[PDB]
């Protein structure tokens, strides 16, 4: 009655992990295309992210929303640990953005709205993702964008969290700053993506970290030329300092650079 | 205990086949205050 490894064969690597890599998957029986996310207990008791695990299986499998990536179920055999989840036929927007080099402002408007949408679906249920970047974003057979890896989640409708969580070029300036943080970081992130997206470049990016720490806390860059007055606008208001006033994420859906540009309504 | 999550882990048939599991979350809050 339980999963077991032996009701999958094992494809290609879809992508590695820092504690495993996720294979591409078909369930013997009925033929159906998965990605297995395989883990080693080894790594996660070693890192001591055990804990954040249990949270990205617990938040990401009671999640449901067309731009979020759903994971059908998981086990384990007391040497890894195994999570089902939704495949993503045409990969991650990293790729795409590295095939591109950069998107127009039409295909950038898109993808916020569609991400923006499905943050707004996460903070209803007071889940904060934590770690938005273009590797984490993945695309389904249509080309609709999917939020996946909750391997930084946590579900807080209570506390403000103080957990360094998420990746360097996309770290908000309370998290460095040693500050407490809320659901106010994943529009510093949804910040930060939306320049990536237009630049094909994070905005803090340095050889070292402690320059990126640096330009980070003092929110430290500038635009290409290029960059729309509608698109500088959405970014320098995503990008504040200060958490408390960066915007809404129906003040994102409602801003008249997204709603201009974007192929895909709101939710 | 470790690795005994609140989370499917049952066999599903994909060949056969809502909005409220996302009650979970508010369930959550209340139990856990
Ligand atoms: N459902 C999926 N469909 C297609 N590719 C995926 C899927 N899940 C993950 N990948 C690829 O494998 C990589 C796995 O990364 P991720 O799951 O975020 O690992 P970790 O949680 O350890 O960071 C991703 O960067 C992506 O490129
Ligand atoms: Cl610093
Ligand atoms: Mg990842
Ligand atoms: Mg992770």
């Amino acid at each position: 009655r339980q999963w077991a490894l032996e009701d999958f064969e094992i494809g290609r690597p879809l992508g590695k992990g820092k504690f495993g890599n996720v294979y591409l998957a078909r369930e013997k029986q009925s033929k159906f295309i998965l990605a297995l996310k395989v883990l080693f207990k080894a790594q996660l008791e070693k890192a001591g992210v055990e804990h954040q695990l249990r949270r990205e299986v617990e938040i990401q499998s009671h999640l449901r929303h067309p731009n979020i990536l759903r994971l059908y179920g998981y086990f384990h055999d007391a040497t890894r640990v195994y999570l089902i989840l939704e495949y993503a036929p045409l990969g991650t927007v990293y790729r795409e953005l590295q095939k591109l080099s950069k998107f127009d402002e039409q295909r950038t408007a898109t993808y916020i709205t569609e991400l923006a949408n499905a943050l707004s679906y996460c903070h209803s249920k007071r889940v904060i993702h934590r770690d938005i970047k273009p590797e984490n974003l993945l695309l389904g057979s249509a080309g609709e964008l999917k939020i996946a890896d909750f391997g930084w989640s946590v579900h807080a409708p209570s506390s403000r969290r103080t957990t360094l969580a998420g990746t360097l070029d996309y770290l908000p300036p309370e998290m460095i700053e040693g500050r407490m943080h809320d659901e106010k970081v994943d529009l510093w992130s949804l910040g930060v993506l939306c320049y990536e997206f237009l630049v094909g470049k994070p905005p803090f990016e340095a050889n070292t970290y402690q320059e990126t720490y640096k330009r980070i806390s003092r929110v430290e860059f500038t635009f290409p030329d290029f960059v729309t007055e509608g698109a500088r606008d959405l970014i320098s208001r995503l990008l504040k300092h200060n958490p408390s006033q960066r915007p809404m994420l129906r003040e994102v859906l409602e801003h008249p650079w997204i709603t201009a540009n974007s192929s895909k309504p709101s939710n | 205990s470790s690795y005994s999550y609140d989370a499917p882990s049952d066999f599903i048939n994909f060949s056969s086949l809502t909005q409220n599991i996302d009650s979970w979350f508010e369930l959550k809050a209340n139990l856990e205050n």
